[PDB]
């Protein structure tokens, strides 16, 4: 299938220039099923954490986006407690020109720079916007309990 | 009178409201107490999504009624 050939090209790309503090690859015998790790960015409340994601490439990839969710609990305005990620390139702004490397870099950007004006968890979004110190101390505690 | 708004993270917001307050007004009061913009607010009561442009009495929200606050994804 054209999806399988595509997924191999992107995995080879990731092996050419691996993005720092971001790795990903198939979980086992299923090339459509990947797992990723995001290292919590230093100078973020997530520093020191390792955040696991599941990635699934649908059969119609790359015309539909990869399905990506955190399996590590993370405290974030755009990520609910189920690991569902509200990010435009995973839905309405997906383009077959995008790669899983760009998707991972976008999630790393979301962790350091949330979109609280279009949140998935409005309470956390308000905490982030109006009380950043509180947002940080909760996200650090969650990093410590769940990502370490 | 006081109505309760239960959120998904487990908070219970108590609002001081009037039967004639509109849903738009209730959402504004939630924005006042919790900071959530109205366009992120989806209010549920007695099996119904509450529409802006009806009042609390339109849905028979009486004293100490309990509303549920969920995300309106269009605003998020």
């Amino acid at each position: 299938s054209k999806a399988l050939k595509r997924i191999h090209k992107e995995l080879n790309d990731l092996a050419r220039d691996p993005p720092a503090q971001c790795s990903a690859g198939p979980v086992g015998d299923d090339m459509f099923h990947w797992q990723a790790t995001i290292m919590g960015p230093n100078d973020s409340p997530y520093q020191g954490g390792v955040f696991f994601l599941t990635i699934h490439f649908p059969t119609d990839y790359p015309f539909k986006p990869p399905k990506v969710a955190f399996t590590t609990r993370i405290y974030h305005p755009n990520i609910n407690s189920n690991g569902s990620i509200k990010l435009d390139i995973l839905r309405s702004q997906w383009s077959p020109a995008l790669t899983i490397s760009k998707v991972l870099l976008s999630i790393c950007s979301l962790l350091c720079d949330p979109n609280p004006d279009d949140p998935l968890v409005p309470e956390i979004a308000r905490i982030y916007k109006t009380d950043r110190e509180k947002y940080n101390r909760i996200a650090r505690e969650w990093t410590q309990k769940y990502a370490m | 009178m006081q109505i309760f708004v239960k959120t998904l993270t487990g908070k219970t917001i108590t609002l001081e409201v009037e039967p004639s307050d509109t849903i738009e007004n209730v959402k504004a009061k939630i924005q006042d107490k919790e900071g959530i913009p109205p366009d992120q607010q989806r209010l549920i009561f007695a099996g119904k999504q509450l529409e802006d442009g009806r009042t609390l009495s339109d849905y028979n929200i009486q004293k100490e009624s309990t509303l549920h606050l969920v995300l309106r994804l269009r605003g998020g």
